[PDB]
């Protein structure tokens, strides 16, 4: 990293949003279990493979 | 010969409490290399392995919960305790409660063998698939081989704790007249026997989803269906842990008080409604798999009612040291510390159960520090109560008060700064199961590792407090272990006593 | 020796109903014995060479063990070391593990009824399975069902009968009804048009049908070794009962597995 | 005697005496050695338990207030009331 | 002593040298308990170390 | 009685009904079987290879 | 229940009874728990110091002052740059990055 | 055995709510939505949306008054 | 001249209790915790 | 946004939902403040107005229907007024 970024929690690609907008996100994983969590959006979601 | 062939239930109790010692001692091993590679931002001690802090994190999970307490207050006080205070010659089933703790070493050996296997095991002390799975190798077979023997020696453990309580009691001893400490175990081995099955078919499944290409939970099958079944087994297990620590805490407090129990029939009956509720509310651990909302709805409010059976034990307790004699020794040290943090270790449960907040701190160190509240400060601070009181009786040795105090002072002061800050780290999301962390977390981070090594000198320490003992002659007491000389005999009670009812 | 029971009716048999066991190898050769034949499962698992052998070898210790320690049950059972109140004890371990059996197929028999309700995209959203080619109830479980039915009321026969020629013939009957029973379920395992690697229809009928099969041999071992204790003394006590108690366990739990996996094809 | 009905043949009494111990009368407790252990319930409340131990050769001993005394006799049987006494039906 | 039917089933105070060999027993304990899992941390990073 | 008829009308039928390898069908996430290659007890194996 | 007490007070002659909550004095308890907690401190500053493989440039003096120099600032590929956490820091809502805030 | 006491009836009745409710939640699943063994149940648009909708309203319709009006904490 | 069992508790309210004050200090734990919760 | 150091309570939301579940908390731990003072004062009030030093002998308190019957009731309708939001 570089000063002005976050060492661990940067990435190289984003997930670009638009506010005011009601968006539908759809979680999934490939190979075992994840979750998508950010805390600041109160969005904590588990990634099933299958589901 | 005495200690491999015995059939005498306070043998058996000693060896259980020796094996939990042992249990205990691995298990602050491995919590001190949690503790060391967390202390700092970066790589620590581990050199950057993850797949070893998995393996690190799997083995004390499973050690410190199954090979800790549950030797230790179910198998090692209760086989003890149990035929002493109601008055029973022996166990119903003396020669199966030898095989339920010989089936103890064989576990622990798996265990232990798997770290040493392949990779070994980093899964998690649930075991979660595809994970577990998706491991080649055969640690993960052994891991869970070892979790399928120790299920069948708690098993036949609650068998025979089971039909000893029923069919051995005293003549003219009623259901009534049993201290809190039995109707802690007997209910702890009711919920053995309903809980640990299910665990054994989960378990079952995992092995024939690993080795032979079954369909339970793959692509074509349902991983909700694993965490379902699991969770179904494990909150009731730890109410499992937790009973007899209210049993113990109830007769020390009793004890040093110079008072009985305040509200005998509703401690059993807060007791019993702990024992009923610890089944139907097991998806408060799965809020955030993608439950439908009336599911999570109902796990909601069902949680929160275990409140209020606590809260009239804890009550109840605290009007049992009100208006008595008090004498505060060691022993009586530890059941006060149990009675003031344990309600911090239950009011961030409640917090847990609901289902809105949790959405932000499931698997955060929220839960961290809410499960070590509960279980290094409320199961530990009764096996401790219990050590510093009956140890004269079951091991014949004196304990010297001044370093005991200084033993407690000392896990006192080590649990209370390793985790109320990790409490701050989960609010402010910090997540679990990871060794390598964000630079702003570095504060609380440093404090707990800061209070882990004054845990880990307070476990040096507890070595030092034995000494001999001075053994006197009794008359009286109000339970049966406390009118028996110190050591007893092999065959106590040599006549059985019976209870007598006076004429009132 | 000579006053080893002399010592015992002094100390232990004149002052309570209950029994005091001598000190037993048992327990730890049992024990270890687990240690060796999960070692040998794991090695067998992974078709690591030389590990079925070591599996077949722990469990032959474990049998072995396990013979010994049951015979010398019977030989205390015989020397009358057991009183009334000791077999009413026997009786309420069974319930015990009877009550812990159940759950274990309480679990097993709730992932039939996950998996076949609600079937999933990765099976084109079909139960049961495309291919799959479901056993039917009009045919040989039928048979089967009225088989166990019958050994049911042939083991309440030597429940309540007096006279000991009918006890032995009532249990010989149910137990040579449920050896019927377990030579059916392998003509099932080899007619069958699927595989337990076969969809999670085929791997919930194979595992939870093998499970009950298993029973069905223990239960029928069980009743097989009650009767030989009374076809030399003419009384068997604790062990006819317990028998015929985990003989009609295994024929309730034959009614959840017909009713879920046949019937409702789950 | 109290009533032995719905009382087990084998709990051998004593105990379902029909006599409160007094000073200049006890309850004589049988025993198989020269020490026992037996169980006394407060006389106004059935829930408290107090075990004494009672001594061959002993005065009348007292262990809950308000109850029973009692005397510890050394004797070689003790007589299994449930069928040695109402099977005598005396 | 008589652990069967001597009155103690533990006579802490009778078996000879047994300070010493509590200590021994207590110290070898420790160490087992708190060794085992550095012996498998060495293990396993002697192993990626090849 | 239906049991003795059952044991003589056994092991004579047969079924020549080949399966297609769907994606549920003779899942092999390790290869093999621990006995073997086909399944146990598994004499006539249905799930066709050489898929046309 | 008092004779119970009294047999325990027996068994444990170590611990007094004196008529004060705290039976053992703190003379004796104050300096062993320091002690313990000196020598755990020790272990701490061991850990910190000895056993650590990497550490990370994010925590550099050089790093550090160049990120206080930024400030709770975070870039946009798509957008100018804003005020991480505005109600914590008091960020009014008017304004919502250094660069659009263009002081006057 | 003994007579429960007073407060063992006040445990009582959310214990016996709470496990009425265990046994209706239990009992609604197999009369829900995605709980059809087949993909001809959803070829009738008109009564799957009808049955899926009648599943979302129900224990939901309670809520719906106080949903709109932020009824979402115990103060304001 | 019998072995006598001593009296062992007191009736509760005669004893150290009748200057406990109960329902004061429930006051003063309850006003205390409702400062800090508001 | 992102966590800070030192911190104690939640980060910074950017939905209304998050801080409805934030104030959900607060207003759980509103509660949960008043719970844990009574424990604690009336523990420290009875640890030192019941030492042996006090008093010659204990009183005899087994039951009380009244105070067993409040203490039942009071945390149950805090568990259904929180239940509700
Ligand atoms: C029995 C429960 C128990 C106990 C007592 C402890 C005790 C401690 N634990 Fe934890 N811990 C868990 C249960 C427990 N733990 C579980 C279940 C996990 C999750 C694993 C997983 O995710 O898979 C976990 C994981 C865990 C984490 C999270 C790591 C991560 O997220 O990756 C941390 C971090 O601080 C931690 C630290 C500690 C510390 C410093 C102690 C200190 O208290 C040190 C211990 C000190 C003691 C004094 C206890 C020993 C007791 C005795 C020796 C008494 C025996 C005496 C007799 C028998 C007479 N352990
Ligand atoms: C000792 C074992 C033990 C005990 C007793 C408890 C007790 C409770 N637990 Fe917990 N719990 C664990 C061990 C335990 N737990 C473990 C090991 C995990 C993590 C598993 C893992 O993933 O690894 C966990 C995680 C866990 C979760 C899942 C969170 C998650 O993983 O995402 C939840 C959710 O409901 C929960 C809640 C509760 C509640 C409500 C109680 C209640 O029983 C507490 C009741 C007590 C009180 C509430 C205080 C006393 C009451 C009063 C003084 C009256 C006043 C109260 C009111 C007015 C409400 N805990
Ligand atoms: C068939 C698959 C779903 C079945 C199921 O369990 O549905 C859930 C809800 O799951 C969902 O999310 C809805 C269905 C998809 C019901 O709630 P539980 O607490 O799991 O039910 C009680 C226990 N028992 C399974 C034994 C009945
Ligand atoms: C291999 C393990 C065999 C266990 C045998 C067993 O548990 O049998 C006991 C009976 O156990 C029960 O009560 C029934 C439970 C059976 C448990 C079977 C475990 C199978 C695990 C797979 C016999 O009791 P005991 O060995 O204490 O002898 C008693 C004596 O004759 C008189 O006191
Ligand atoms: C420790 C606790 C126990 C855990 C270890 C148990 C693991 C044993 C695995 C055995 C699985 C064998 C499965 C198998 O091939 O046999 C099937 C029967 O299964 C059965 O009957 C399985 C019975 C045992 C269940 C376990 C029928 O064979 P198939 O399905 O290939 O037959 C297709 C014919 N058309
Ligand atoms: C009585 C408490 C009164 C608190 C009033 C002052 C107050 O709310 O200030 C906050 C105190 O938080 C706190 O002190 C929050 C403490 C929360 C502890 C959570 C652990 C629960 C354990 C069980 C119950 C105890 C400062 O916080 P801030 O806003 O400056 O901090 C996050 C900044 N980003
Ligand atoms: C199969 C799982 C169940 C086995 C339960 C064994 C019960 C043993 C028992 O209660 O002992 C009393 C009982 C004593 O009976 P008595 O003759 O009335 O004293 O023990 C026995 O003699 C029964 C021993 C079991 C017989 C073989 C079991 C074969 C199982 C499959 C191989
Ligand atoms: C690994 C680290 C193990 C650390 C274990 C800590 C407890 C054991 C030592 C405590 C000493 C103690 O209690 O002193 C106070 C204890 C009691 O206080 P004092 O009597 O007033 O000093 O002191 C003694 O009585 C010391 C008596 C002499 C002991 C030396 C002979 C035995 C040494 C055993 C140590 C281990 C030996 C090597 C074994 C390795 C495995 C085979
Ligand atoms: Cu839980
Ligand atoms: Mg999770």
């Amino acid at each position: 990293v570089q000063p002005g970024q976050l060492r661990v929690l940067e990435v190289d690609e984003r997930l670009v949003l638009p506010t005011n907008t009601l968006i539908r996100l759809l979680v999934t994983a490939s190979d075992v279990l994840h979750s998508w969590a950010v805390p600041a959006l109160g969005v904590k979601m588990d990634a099933v493979p299958g589901r | 010969m005495r200690w491999l062939y015995s059939t005498s239930h306070k043998d058996i109790g000693l060896l259980y409490l020796v094996f939990a010692f042992f249990g205990g001692l691995l298990g602050t091993s491995l919590s001190m290399l949690i503790r060391y590679e967390l202390a700092l931002p970066g790589r620590g001690l581990l050199d950057g392995n993850g797949q070893l802090y998995n393996v690190i994190i799997t083995g004390h999970g499973i050690i410190m919960l199954l090979f800790m307490v549950m030797p230790a207050l179910f198998g090692g006080f209760g086989n003890w305790l149990l035929p002493i205070m109601i008055g029973a010659p022996d166990m119903a089933f003396p020669r199966l409660n030898n095989i339920s703790f010989w089936l103890n070493p064989p576990a622990l050996a798996l265990l232990l063998l798997s770290t040493l296997v392949e990779q070994g095991p980093g899964t998690g002390w649930t075991a979660y698939p595809p994970l577990s799975v998706q491991h080649s190798g055969t640690s993960v077979d052994l891991a869970i081989l070892s979790l399928h023997l120790n299920g069948l020696s708690s098993i036949l453990g609650a068998v025979n704790m089971l039909v000893t309580v029923a069919g051995l009691r005293a003549p003219g001893m009623k259901l009534l007249h049993m201290p809190l400490f039995v109707w802690a175990i007997a209910l702890t081995a009711v919920l053995v026997i309903l809980a640990v099955p299910v665990l054994a078919a989960a378990l079952v499944m995992l092995l024939t989803d690993r080795n032979i290409n079954t369909a339970y939970f793959c692509e074509s099958g349902d991983l909700i269906l694993y965490q379902h079944l699991f969770w179904f087994f494990g909150h009731p297990e730890v109410y499992i842990l937790i009973l007899p620590a209210f049993g113990i805490v109830s007769q020390v407090v009793s004890f040093f008080s110079q008072k009985p129990v305040f509200g005998l029939t509703g401690m059993i009956c807060a007791m019993g409604a702990i024992s009923l509720l610890g089944f139907i509310v097991w998806a408060h651990h799965m809020f955030t798999v993608g439950l439908d909302l009336d599911t999570v709805a109902y796990f909601t409010s069902a949680t929160m009612i275990i409140a209020v059976p606590t809260g009239m034990k804890i009550f109840s307790w605290m009007a049992t040291i009100y208006s008595g004699r008090v004498w505060f020794t060691t022993p009586m040290w530890f059941a006060v510390g149990f009675i003031c943090l344990f309600t911090l270790g239950g009011v961030t449960g409640v917090v847990l159960a609901n289902a809105g907040v949790d959405m932000l701190v499931h698997d955060t160190y929220y839960v961290v520090a809410h499960f070590h509240y509960v279980l290094s400060m409320g199961a530990v601070f009764g096996i401790f109560a219990g050590v510093y009181f009956w140890g004269n009786l079951i091991t014949g040795l004196g304990y010297h008060e001044g370093r005991a105090m200084v033993h407690f002072w000392l896990l006192f002061i080590g649990v209370n700064l390793t985790f109320f800050p990790q409490h701050f780290l989960g609010l402010a999301g910090m997540p679990r199961r990871m060794f390598d962390y964000a630079d702003c977390f570095a504060g609380w981070n440093a404090v707990s590792s800061f209070g882990a090594s004054i845990s880990f000198i307070s476990v040096i320490v507890f070595a030092t407090t034995f000494q001999e003992a001075v053994r006197t002659v009794p008359r009286t007491a109000t339970t049966l272990e406390w009118v028996l000389l110190a050591t007893p005999a092999h065959h106590a009670l040599s006549q059985v006593p019976v209870l007598r009812t006076a004429s009132s | 020796h000579q006053t080893a029971k002399e010592f015992y009716m002094e100390h232990i048999g004149k002052r309570h109903p209950f029994h005091v066991l001598p000190p037993s190898p048992w327990p730890m050769l049992a024990g270890w014995g687990t240690y060796v034949s999960c070692l040998g499962m794991a090695a067998w698992f992974h078709n690591m060479p030389t590990g079925g052998a070591l599996m077949a070898f722990g469990m032959a210790n474990i049998a072995w063990t396990a013979i010994t320690w049951w015979r010398d049950c019977a030989i205390e059972g015989d020397m009358g070391m057991h009183t009334e109140v000791v077999r009413k004890n026997f009786i309420s371990g069974m319930w015990a593990f009877i009550v812990s059996e159940a759950l274990l197929f309480v679990g097993l028999l709730w992932a039939c009824l996950h998996l076949g309700m609600s079937p999933s995209v990765a099976l084109q959203m079909q139960w049961p399975p495309v291919g799959i080619e479901p056993i039917g109830w009009d045919k040989r479980a039928l048979v089967m069902s009225a088989v166990l039915a019958a050994s049911y009321y042939s083991a309440n026969v030597a429940m309540v009968a007096k006279d000991p020629k009918v006890v032995m013939g009532a249990l010989a009957t149910t137990i040579g009804l449920g050896a019927m029973f377990l030579a059916d379920q392998y003509l099932e395992y080899n007619e069958t048009p699927f595989t337990i690697t076969d969809s999670p229809y085929g791997t919930t009928f194979f595992v939870t049908t093998g499970f009950h099969g298993m029973h069905v041999l223990l239960g029928s071992l069980y009743l097989t070794a009650a009767l030989m204790m009374y076809k030399r003394t003419h009384n068997a006590g604790a062990a006819l009962k317990s028998s015929i108690l985990y003989w009609h366990f295994v024929d309730i739990v034959w009614i959840a597995v017909y009713g879920i996996i046949y019937v409702g094809q789950y | 005697y109290r009533p032995l009905g719905d009382k087990e043949l084998w709990h051998e009494a004593w105990m379902y005496e029909d006599k409160f111990g007094t000073e200049e009368d006890p309850i004589i407790v049988p025993s198989l050695e020269a020490e026992r252990i037996i169980g006394v319930t407060d006389p106004e409340d059935e829930t408290l338990v107090v075990w004494g131990i009672l001594k061959d050769g002993e005065p009348p001993r007292q262990f809950v207030e308000n109850g029973e005394f009692y005397v510890l006799k050394h004797v070689e049987y003790i007589k299994k009331v449930g069928d040695v006494l109402e099977a005598i039906e005396g | 002593y008589d652990f069967e039917h001597g009155p103690h089933y533990l006579q802490p105070e009778k078996i000879p040298n047994f300070w010493s060999k509590f200590y021994a027993g207590t110290g070898a304990l420790y160490a087992v308990g708190l060794g085992v899992p550095l012996f498998a941390v060495w293990w396993q990073q002697s192993k990626l170390k090849a | 009685a239906f049991m003795l008829y059952d044991f003589a009308v056994g092991l004579e039928e047969e079924h020549h009904v080949t399966i297609p390898p769907y994606p549920w069908m003779r899942i092999r996430r390790l290869p093999g079987m621990p006995w073997g290659q086909d399944g146990l007890f598994e004499g006539h194996p249905r799930v066709a290879t050489t898929w046309p | 229940a008092r004779a119970q007490i009294e047999r325990w007070a027996a068994e444990h002659p170590t611990a007094p009874r004196v008529g004060r909550i705290f039976e053992v004095p703190l003379g004796y308890v104050v300096p062993r728990v320091a002690a313990g907690i000196a020598a755990a401190g020790c272990l701490w500053y061991m850990n910190n110091t000895f056993l650590q493989t990497y550490r990370p440039e994010s925590l550099s003096k050089e790093f550090l002052e160049e990120q206080a120099k930024i400030g709770e600032v975070a870039q946009r590929m798509n957008a100018p740059p804003v005020y991480l956490n505005p109600f914590t820091n008091r960020i009014p809502g008017s304004i919502l990055g250094p660069e659009d805030a263009k002081p006057e | 055995p003994f007579k429960l006491p007073l407060d063992a009836y006040i445990l009582m009745l959310p214990i016996t709510y709470a496990s009425a409710a265990f046994v209706a939640m239990c009992c609604r699943v197999p009369t829900a939505d995605p709980e059809t063994s087949s993909i001809a149940y959803y070829e009738d648009e008109q009564k799957s949306a009808a049955a899926a909708q009648r599943y979302d309203n129900s224990f939901k319709q309670f809520f719906d008054a106080r949903i709109r009006n932020h009824k979402v904490g115990v103060f304001q | 001249k019998a072995v006598y069992a001593p009296s062992e508790y007191f009736k509760y309210g005669e004893g150290a209790s009748k200057h406990f004050g109960f329902a004061k200090h429930v006051a003063i734990a309850m006003t205390v915790g409702l400062g800090l919760s508001f | 946004d992102s966590p800070q150091p030192w911190q104690l309570l939640f980060q910074d939301t950017a939905t209304s939902t998050a801080q409805a579940m934030i104030d959900l908390h607060h207003d759980i731990f509103f509660f949960l403040i008043t719970v844990v003072t009574l424990v604690f004062y009336m523990m420290f009030q009875i640890i030192t107005k019941f030492h042996y030093s006090k008093v010659l002998k204990p009183e005899k308190l087994t039951h009380h229907t009244t105070m067993e019957v409040i203490w039942t009731i009071i945390p149950t309708l805090i568990v259904v007024m929180i239940a509700i939001p």
